[PDB]
């Protein structure tokens, strides 16, 4: 930020860019190092009623694997064939 | 969506061909690269003047450990051993007994700072804010034995650093 | 035994051997092996040092955490001696120098200093005391080094009657000034030997044998008050030994006889060096002193150490003295020197 | 859609089940069990003799096309007479699907090297040999890969101790690094953590 | 407080001190024994007993959620004071 | 009320990411012409 | 009792693999001592090789013998290609380890280990 | 200088991470994943977290999922700067390393 | 005609329709030696005939690629070559045969 | 890019160096840029998305020559796409809690831990025993910066994993170094090591 | 149980009671299960423990000041499900997860009670009973304990 | 093709264990007794194998518990006694097996608390 005008011009010309608009050294646009305290929200299970744990218990819904075949009609694939990707409309070629 | 990084066909009009001949013979794209390093020569360097200047840190920084007290001066640690149980490195060793006044207090509280991974789990686990990682990171030593902290060292750290530690906890305890 | 010195563990790095040893002269050739062997088994070692702390760094890996403790000391200051010994159970004295300096002469290092360590150790209640003398120590010796070894040996026994005194021959090993000394002569062309080395007989002893003998003396209750002579298993003529040295190193050997008076003049020349003299008159004398035969003293066999033949270990010392052409020659490529029967 | 519970994808469970019995129908000589977990992962448990036929079929068959071997590992279960379970995790880019193939072996029984099917399997099998001691037959170059030269034992076995049997230090007398029996200044502290109360009734084993 | 043994070695708040003839005190020679001088057992005793008007009082150590878990202390015995098991503050019920 | 780190009401301003290597320099003809011009002056 | 073999179908076939490995180790010792510049003699190196083969003389399972030979070949390959360093070669000689006497009394004096 | 064969010998940084994890709780094992690809720390944490969340049959809240993607892509920037600049440094171009390591 | 398939090492095929017809017809011939009731034969004939139908009835490469859903037509040719290689290998393995051996009692029980 | 991308010296060191074909890359177990540099259209963030990757827009860079230069271009463009994703994450960041509101898995807030009996119990148990995980095994992978990073995680129902195999993308990549270096000089092997983007913390574990 | 609390009131607090030097009582932790009362009456044959008051103020104890010094008294530490009754000698010295359990035999008498010796870092920390139906069931004597 | 091997399984030479920790060790095969402090029985389901306890000593520096026993923390879990015994035999460990102790079935009767003429009448509830 403290460079003289001629030096700013010289390095702007050498790099071909306007380097003063996006300096890599941080000045005063960064946040203050002291902030007001937060007040964080609570989660969906913070309730006084209609909140029995047995209705929101993910672990107790896990089940042992389904046995499809054990040693005790059209062909299928594991899933449908993957759809072909489309070219980017933002910038297809770099 | 995808894009091609390198799938382009150079044009073959005489101007473009000569433009490339000048590039090959006059080194124009190599000269261009010299321009970039020249611009950096005249940019102010990013170097800070350590130890007179310090890199920025935040209240959450995990540094040297310390055992804390209540405002009365009593130790916060009540030898629950939660920090010892959670320590991923098994860096904490604790023994405890009833104090002469009956209090539940430690007789051993060691942290092997060469085992510790400075993960902060111990201070998350502590129910009374007894064990913390303070903001000090400048405590390298000349011997290995100097990094095997016992309770006296850790309490001295707390007394040494409590002014900063309390302010750091004040800034961040509402995110915890 | 105080409960802190009861042995525990299986004799490894993290064990407790129960030995608390103060080793004076631990920063030298013999000390590095003694400190290594103590630290191997989990002993507490106090290393009082006069030198720059940089020159004690090789000792640091030798013990588990907290098992090597370094202290500053001065051979003239008796307080500095007291602080380094008053917690120890054994004191080992390896202080010595092969040349005199402006500040310390043979009397200082082989009489005054060893006597002070023994006196302070006795006053401090130290139980065991091991003192290294020399096989060829003799009051009637042309070598002032050996004359002082005789005086100090008598003083230690009188000050600390229960001391174990060890009298080794010349000791050979990687960092010795024996095999390395002869091998380094090559830099002057031929090898000058008084009377062509035919009138001297040496019985050199391996460094690890001396170290194991020192360690077994600490643990042996019978070693208290005794005097041992640590000698190698074979005697050689000096000429044969030096010829063997040059054969192992594959260096050209040109021995020529030099009279005693001419060698002394050469010795005085090298003494002018203000650093570590390459040789001295006294060094020339000791190298040409025949190694005494002392059948009445106990030896390495009496401490459970089987002496290592020089033939099995010379290459370990002398390989670095060869040129590239001969670096890889094996141990069996050189025939042993004639051993006196 | 309870916010804290992982949602169920029933379409995938149906699709993977259908393909599960599709593989069982085609390779009955080797397939012993097929299962799909509650998070939609299909596992094929086969006799070890079928490692090459099953993996070749999954790679090459036009309705499978599992061209990438994502991972090949082993698990040690000492209570089984065949203590080592060998696990192949495969990926199909054509069908955007994954499949796990599992077989078994013991300390003295070789498994066929699957390098001819997946060149990726070369180093994975060296790791399994190194860490578990499972020998792979016809491996182009089977040797330790992770452990130290001359290391004795197979550390990832459940009965190999955590800190091993030997440790290293530099010894000044022999002027080299030496190996000696392991002694720890502080023994690792074994914690007994399991609660004595059952957690998941759905997985209770019959008495 | 911090006492010294007859050898001069400070006694810690845990009562530790090497006895004479313990070689391990050599580790302090030329250096020092780190001892914290603020004994918590002495500091807490200095706090005054708090008089309250109820049979049960709660303690969280002070500072809200920066103290310890909130506990309730019964003050029915007049033969002694209620003590917080976390921080050691004492309470008494007045008349 | 709830206070936590959030974006500003309207969002953040646009952020460049696409490659930008500006086009600079004279054409091949002009550059060669200057080179030959210097050479001819040197020879003369 | 019907199991898949590793290499050898029986102990007679296995013992042939052992002998070939012993020859390979026996021939290599002079090279190992020279290349690694060891301070042991070829006799010591070959005695050690014999000691390592002797400790497994009681095996009667062809699969176990086959695995011992496979590891022996791997160990030999590490040595011949100087993947091993001098420290690895010398680990067979346990030079820095002090003798642990095997008599009852000697163990009794030093600790509780049987 | 023609390369006739490459034989990468690894294990010089093998630290038995996978055996050590068997002695840890799921929380205690999490920091081991920071130290695997120690340039992509938070991406490694995420992979382990997704695996445990899958076996647990629980779902992380939407804000955490957005923070994870945000810091996953910041981590991807960290990795690619290291990947490209050290790659260029090995090939002899030392200056991009310094410009980009300030970022 | 395509200039490139986009996948490194996959050359563009000049005559993909005829090449596909050769390969699928070869695949069907090899399946003839597999037992009729083997599931590998029944399934592979079914899906192989579907692809052969689509190649015959669609002359445009791009429109054919869309129907096949196998990526580039060169990718589809490679898959046909892979399937043909598998069919030959299946003849020696004979995986349609009954299970060679049951596992021990609790080989697949988890948790132990 | 001004320093490298069109620099002829850079191109000479990277163009047509370490060419790997799309077929070999798949069979050798490659992933990430090591696949896309050779034209394979694959990215787990697109095909098997996790977290909220299905809600952000970005492009996957694809190579054409399968050499070091194309893999360098892919990584540079991937950085630009990362910035593009970061922009959306900043704008679309929602409010709410940041760990699952289920105190048998995620520890309670410290203020709850110090007031509520249930929260103190769960905090105590989570930091000592830890949460139990229902028995099972999963292979889970993400599009890590170096490629596909996965864990094969085996639970036995207790609070400690029974087995944890880590799948490091660099493990398979480094195993292909000998294949990729064929016909190249020593200084090309230096380039090829860098193009694989290897970190031995993950290769060795 | 559930994973959170909706109790927004103040808690009950109960005074502690001395019942000897072996069992420490922190009775605010008592959950009024009456296991101790039943054990004292039925196993130890001692009718000193009981409940006083009623409702939420019901208190387990001896009403008067009395020590529960039976040769089997220490067993109420085991059967108390909470930390209301704990061992005074063991107080604060260890946590359960860190102890190693050695299954052994008591030698304080000739009954041969089966015990578990809890140790930590090379030190014996406490003695617990070990179920043997044909010997000590799940009890030990105070001398054993 | 399968071969016939009729010997007992003994992998002691290929497991890499030092000799002192095969022949000098004593494995204990048992079902852990219930922790008497708790009523839950879920830690009494499986069989365990543990080894004899060896010396621990105080570290001179810190007072920590040092050991030279590499098997000090090694614990193996088995579904049945037979599985544990087979594992011990093939590894060459001498072992002691202890029978699983199952709680005896009991006759519980709430009504006995109020017996007309028996001693089971309780004096308090
Ligand atoms: C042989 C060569 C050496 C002999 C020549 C000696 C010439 C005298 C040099 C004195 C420089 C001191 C500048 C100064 O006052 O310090 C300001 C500084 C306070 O300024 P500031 O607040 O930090 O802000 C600085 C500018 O804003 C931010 O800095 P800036 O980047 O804006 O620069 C400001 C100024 C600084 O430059 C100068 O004043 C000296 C210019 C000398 C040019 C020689 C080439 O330059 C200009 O204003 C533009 C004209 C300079 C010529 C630029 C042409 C470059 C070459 C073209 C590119 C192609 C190259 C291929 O005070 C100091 O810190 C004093 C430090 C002393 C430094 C050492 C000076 C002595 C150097 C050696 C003497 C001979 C031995
Ligand atoms: C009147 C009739 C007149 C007749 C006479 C007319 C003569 C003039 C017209 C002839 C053409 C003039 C230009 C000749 C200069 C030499 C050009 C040259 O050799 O460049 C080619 C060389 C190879 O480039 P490359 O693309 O890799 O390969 C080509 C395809 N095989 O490219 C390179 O050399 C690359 C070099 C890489 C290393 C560069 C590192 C330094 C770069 C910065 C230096 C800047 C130059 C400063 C010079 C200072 C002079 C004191
Ligand atoms: C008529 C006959 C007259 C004959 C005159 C010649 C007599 C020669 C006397 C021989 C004296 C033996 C000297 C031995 C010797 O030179 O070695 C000592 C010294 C090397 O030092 P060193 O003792 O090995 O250990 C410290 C190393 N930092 O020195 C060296 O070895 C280094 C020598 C370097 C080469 C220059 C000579
Ligand atoms: N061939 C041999 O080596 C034989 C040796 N001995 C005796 O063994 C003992 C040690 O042998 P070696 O170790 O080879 O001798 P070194 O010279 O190799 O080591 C001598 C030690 O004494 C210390 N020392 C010397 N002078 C002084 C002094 N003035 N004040 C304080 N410390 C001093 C040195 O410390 P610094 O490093 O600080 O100088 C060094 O640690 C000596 O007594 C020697 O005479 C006996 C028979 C043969
Ligand atoms: S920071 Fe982590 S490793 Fe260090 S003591 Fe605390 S819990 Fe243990
Ligand atoms: S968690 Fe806190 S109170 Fe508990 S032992 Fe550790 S430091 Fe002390
Ligand atoms: S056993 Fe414990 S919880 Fe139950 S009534 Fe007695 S003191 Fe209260
Ligand atoms: S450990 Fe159990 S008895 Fe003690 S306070 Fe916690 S819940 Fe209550
Ligand atoms: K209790
Ligand atoms: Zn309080």
């Amino acid at each position: 930020a403290s460079a003289t005008r001629f030096i700013q011009w010289l390095r702007n010309w050498a790099s071909g860019r306007d380097l003063q608009a996006k300096l890599q050294l941080r000045y005063q646009e960064i946040s203050k190092r002291t902030q007001p305290p937060p007040k964080l929200p609570v989660g969906p299970s913070h309730k006084l009623s209609n909140n029995y744990y047995c209705t929101r218990d993910g672990r107790r819904e896990a089940m042992p694997p389904s046995i499809v075949m054990s040693s005790q009609k059209k062909a299928v694939s594991p899933a449908p064939p993957i759809k072909r990707w489309e070219l980017s409309q933002d910038e297809p070629y770099l | 969506t995808y894009k091609y990084v390198n799938l382009r066909e150079p044009s073959m009009d005489m101007k473009s061909v000569t433009d490339r001949a000048a590039q090959t013979l006059l080194w124009t794209e190599l000269i261009r690269g010299l321009g970039m390093t020249l611009s950096y020569l005249f940019r102010e360097p990013a170097t800070i003047n350590y130890p007179f200047e310090k890199g920025p840190l935040s209240p959450r920084f995990r540094g040297e450990h310390a055992l804390r007290r209540y405002p009365s001066g009593e130790e916060r640690c009540i030898a629950c051993k939660l920090c010892e149980a959670v320590c991923p490195a098994q860096a904490i060793t604790i023994e405890a007994e009833p104090r002469a006044d009956g209090s539940r207090r430690t007789t051993r509280y060691d942290i092997d700072m060469t085992k510790c991974i400075y993960c902060g789990f111990c201070q998350e686990a502590c129910p009374v804010d007894a064990i913390v990682e303070g903001p000090n990171f400048e405590f390298s030593t000349e011997t290995h034995e100097e990094l095997l902290y016992n309770k006296e060292k850790l309490l001295n750290n707390g007394d040494k650093w409590e002014a900063e530690i309390a302010a750091n906890i004040q800034a961040d305890y509402l995110y915890r | 035994l105080h409960h802190a010195v009861i042995p525990h563990g299986k004799g490894g790095r993290s064990s407790v051997s129960g030995i608390v040893a103060t080793v004076f002269g631990a920063t030298g050739f013999l000390g590095r092996y003694v400190v290594n062997h103590l630290g191997r088994m989990g002993s507490q070692v106090i290393v009082p040092h006069r030198c720059e702390p940089y020159d004690t760094m090789h000792l640091r890996p030798m013990g588990d955490l907290g098992q090597i403790i370094f202290m500053d000391w001065n051979g003239r200051d008796k307080d500095s001696i007291r602080r380094a010994v008053e917690h120890s159970s054994v004191v080992i004295n390896l202080v010595g120098r092969e040349w005199e300096t402006q500040n310390f002469d043979f009397e200082d290092v082989f009489v005054k200093i060893p006597q002070a360590i023994a006196q302070v150790s006795k006053e401090a209640g130290v139980e065991k005391f091991i003192h290294i003398s020399h096989l060829n120590a003799d009051i009637k010796s042309s070598s002032k080094y050996l004359r002082s070894k005789a005086v100090g040996e008598k003083e230690v026994r009188e000050t600390f009657p229960e001391a174990t005194i060890i009298k080794p021959a010349e000791i050979f090993g990687r960092e010795d000034r024996f095999l390395n000394y002869f091998a380094n002569i090559r830099w002057f062309g031929g090898v000058p030997l008084i009377s062509l080395g035919k009138k001297t007989v040496k019985q050199p002893v391996y460094i690890v044998d001396v170290t194991k003998g020192i360690i077994n003396a600490i643990k042996d209750p019978d070693a208290r008050g005794k005097t041992f002579a640590f000698v190698g298993p074979s005697r050689y003529l000096l000429f044969d030994l030096v010829q063997y040295v040059f054969a192992v190193a594959h260096r050209p050997f040109l021995p020529y006889p030099l009279p005693h008076f001419a060698y002394r003049w050469i010795g005085r020349l090298f003494e002018i060096s203000p650093f570590e003299p390459w040789t001295t008159r006294d060094k020339v004398e000791r190298i040409h002193t025949t190694d005494k035969i002392l059948p009445h003293l106990p030896g390495l066999e009496d401490l459970g150490v089987e002496a290592t033949p020089l033939e099995l270990k010379a290459i370990e010392v002398l390989r670095r003295h060869r040129t590239y052409r001969w670096l890889s020659s094996e141990i069996e490529d050189v025939q042993p020197a004639k051993t006196i029967p | 859609t309870r916010p804290t519970v992982r949602p169920r994808n029933d379409v995938a469970h149906k699709q993977l089940s259908a393909f599960g019995e599709y593989v069982a129908e085609i390779l009955p000589k080797y397939v012993q069990q097929v299962q799909v977990s509650c998070f939609n992962e299909l596992e094929i448990c086969i006799h070890p003799d079928g490692v090459i036929p099953v993996l070749t079929f999954l790679r090459d068959h036009s309705n499978a096309q599992f061209k990438s071997l994502a991972d090949l590992t082993a698990v040690d279960i000492p209570t089984r007479q065949n203590r080592f379970e060998i696990v192949y995790n495969l990926l199909s880019l054509r069908f955007n699907s994954r499949i796990r193939v599992k077989t078994y072996t013991d300390e003295l029984t070789p498994i066929e090297s699957s390098v001819p099917v997946y060149k990726a399997a070369n180093w994975y099998e060296r790791e399994i040999w190194d860490m578990f001691g499972v020998f792979f037959a016809n491996h182009p170059d089977l040797r330790r890969i992770l452990t130290d030269y001359g290391f004795e034992g197979h550390p990832f076995r459940k009965d190999f101790p955590l800190s091993g049997y030997v440790e290293l230090r530099y010894d000044d007398e022999v002027k080299r690094v030496v190996a000696e029996p392991v002694e720890l200044a502080q023994e690792f502290r074994k914690f007994d953590l399991n609660s004595p109360w059952e957690a998941f009734p759905a997985y209770r084993q019959p008495p | 407080g911090v006492r010294t043994s007859p050898t001069g070695e400070k006694v810690t708040h845990t009562g530790q001190v090497y006895d004479d003839g313990d070689y391990r005190k050599v580790r302090f020679v030329g250096r020092q024994k780190e001892v914290n001088e603020n004994f918590a057992i002495d500091l807490i005793a200095e706090q005054p007993v708090s008089q309250v008007g109820s049979r049960v009082i709660s303690c969280d150590g002070g500072g809200g959620a920066l103290g310890h878990p909130r506990v309730y202390i019964n003050l029915d015995k007049e033969t002694k004071t209620g003590t917080c098991g976390y921080c050691g503050l004492q309470f008494r019920q007045q008349h | 009320k709830v206070k936590q780190d959030m974006p500003p009401v309207g969002g953040y301003g646009p952020i460049d990411y696409k490659r930008n290597l500006p086009r600079r320099g004279l054409s091949g003809y002009s550059m060669f012409a200057v080179g030959i011009g210097a050479l001819l002056f040197g020879y003369w | 009792t019907s199991v898949k073999p590793i290499f050898s179908r029986d102990m007679n076939e296995a013992k042939r693999r052992v002998r070939e490995l012993y020859r390979a180790w026996y021939r290599e010792v002079p090279n190992t001592v020279h290349l690694f510049q060891l301070d042991i003699s070829v006799k010591q190196g070959r005695d050690k090789v014999r000691e390592m083969f002797k400790k497994n003389a009681h095996i009667t399972d062809p699969r176990v013998v086959d695995l011992l030979v496979i590891k022996g070949k791997m160990e030999l390959e590490e040595t011949i290609k100087v993947w091993k360093q001098r420290t690895h070669v010398m680990r067979f000689f346990h030079e820095t380890e002090a003798p642990r006497p095997k008599d009852f009394l000697s163990k009794f004096y030093v600790g509780h280990d049987p | 200088e023609m390369v006739r064969k490459c034989d990468p010998h690894i294990g010089l940084l093998h630290r038995g991470t996978e055996k050590l994890i068997e002695y840890k709780t799921y929380l205690q094992a999490l920091p081991y994943f920071d130290r695997l690809d120690y340039v992509s720390m938070m991406c490694n944490e995420q992979a382990y977290s997704l695996a445990v969340e899958k076996l647990l049959n629980i779902r992380p809240p939407p804000r955490a999922q957005w923070i994870r993607v945000l810091f996953g892509e910041i981590t991807r920037l960290l990795n690619h700067i290291m990947a490209v600049t050290t790659h260029a440094l090995d090939i002899g171009a030392m200056t991009p390393f310094f410009w980009m390591f300030e970022e | 005609l395509k200039k490139t398939t986009g996948l490194v090492g996959l050359a563009v095929c000049e005559t993909p329709h005829e090449r596909l017809k050769i390969l699928y017809t070869k695949i069907l011939d090899v399946l003839g030696h597999i037992p009729k009731n083997a599931a590998y034969r029944k399934y592979t004939e079914q899906i192989t005939n579907e692809k052969l139908s689509m190649v015959k009835a669609e002359p445009d490469v791009k429109k054919l690629e869309e129907r096949l859903q196998g990526g580039q037509i060169e990718e589809v040719i490679l898959q046909a070559e892979n399937e043909l290689s598998l069919a030959r290998k299946m003849i020696q393995w004979k995986p349609w045969e009954p299970l060679v051996e049951e596992p021990p009692a609790s080989q697949w029980k988890w948790p132990i | 890019e001004e320093m490298l991308t069109n620099n002829r010296i850079w191109r000479n060191r990277t163009v047509d160096i370490g060419i790997v074909t799309a077929e070999d890359a798949l069979n050798y177990g490659f992933s990430g840029v090591m696949l896309r540099g050779s034209g394979i259209q694959w990215d787990l963030r697109k095909t098997q998305p996790y977290d909220v990757y299905d809600q952000v827009e970005f492009d996957v860079p694809i190579g054409s020559r399968g050499d070091c230069y194309d893999r360098y271009l892919c990584r540079v463009e991937e950085m630009r796409q990362s910035i593009r994703i970061i922009s959306q994450c900043l704008n679309k960041m929602p409010p709410g809690e940041i760990k699952v509101d289920d105190a048998k898995v995620s520890p309670p807030k410290r203020a709850e831990m110090k007031t509520s009996m249930e929260s103190l119990i769960h905090h105590f148990k989570l930091y000592t025993e830890g949460y139990q995980v229902p028995p099972g095994a999963t292979y889970t992978a993400i599009e890590a910066p170096k490629g596909e990073f996965g864990v094969y995680l085996v639970s036995d129902g207790s609070s400690r994993p029974y087995r944890c195999k880590i799948k490091a993308p660099g493990f398979a990549h480094l195993a292909g170094l000998d294949k990729m270096s064929k016909g190249h000089m020593l200084a090309d092997v230096v380039a090829i090591i860098g193009t694989q983007d290897i970190v031995f913390g993950e290769v060795d574990r | 149980g559930s994973d959170r609390s909706r109790f927004l009131e103040g808690k009950r607090a109960v005074e502690d009671k001395n019942i000897g030097p072996l069992v420490k009582t922190i009775m605010t932790r008592c959950i009024q299960c009456t296991r101790c009362i039943r054990f004292a009456s039925e196993i130890a044959g001692v009718d000193d423990l009981g409940t006083t008051g009623r409702g939420n103020d019901m208190q387990v104890g001896t009403y008067i000041e009395k020590m529960f010094m039976s040769e089997l008294s220490g067993n109420i530490i085991d059967i108390c499900p909470v930390g209301a009754l704990t061992s005074k000698p063991y107080a604060f010295t260890a946590r359960p997860w860190e102890t190693r359990k050695t299954e052994s035999i008591d030698v304080m008498d000739a009954v041969g009670s089966n015990i578990v010796v809890s140790t930590r870092t090379g030190e014996v920390m406490r003695i617990l009973p070990r179920m043997h139906e044909d010997i000590n069931e799940e009890w030990i004597s105070d001398k054993t304990r | 093709q399968l071969i016939t091997v009729d010997e007992k399984l003994d992998i002691t030479t290929i497991t890499g264990v030092p000799e002192e920790h095969i022949k000098t060790r004593k494995a204990r095969i048992f079902v852990p007794a219930r922790n008497n402090m708790q009523s839950g029985v879920n830690n009494t389901k499986k069989w365990k194998m543990e080894f004899d306890t060896r010396e621990r000593w105080e570290n001179p520096l810190m007072g920590w518990a040092s050991t030279a026993d590499p098997l000090s923390n090694l614990v193996l879990t088995f579904s049945t006694k037979e599985d544990a015994v087979a594992f011990a035999e093939k590894n060459g460990w001498s072992y002691d097996v202890e029978e699983r102790k199952v709680p005896k079935p009991k006759s519980k009767s709430y009504g006995a608390n109020f017996s007309w003429n028996k001693r089971t009448r309780v004096s308090t509830k």
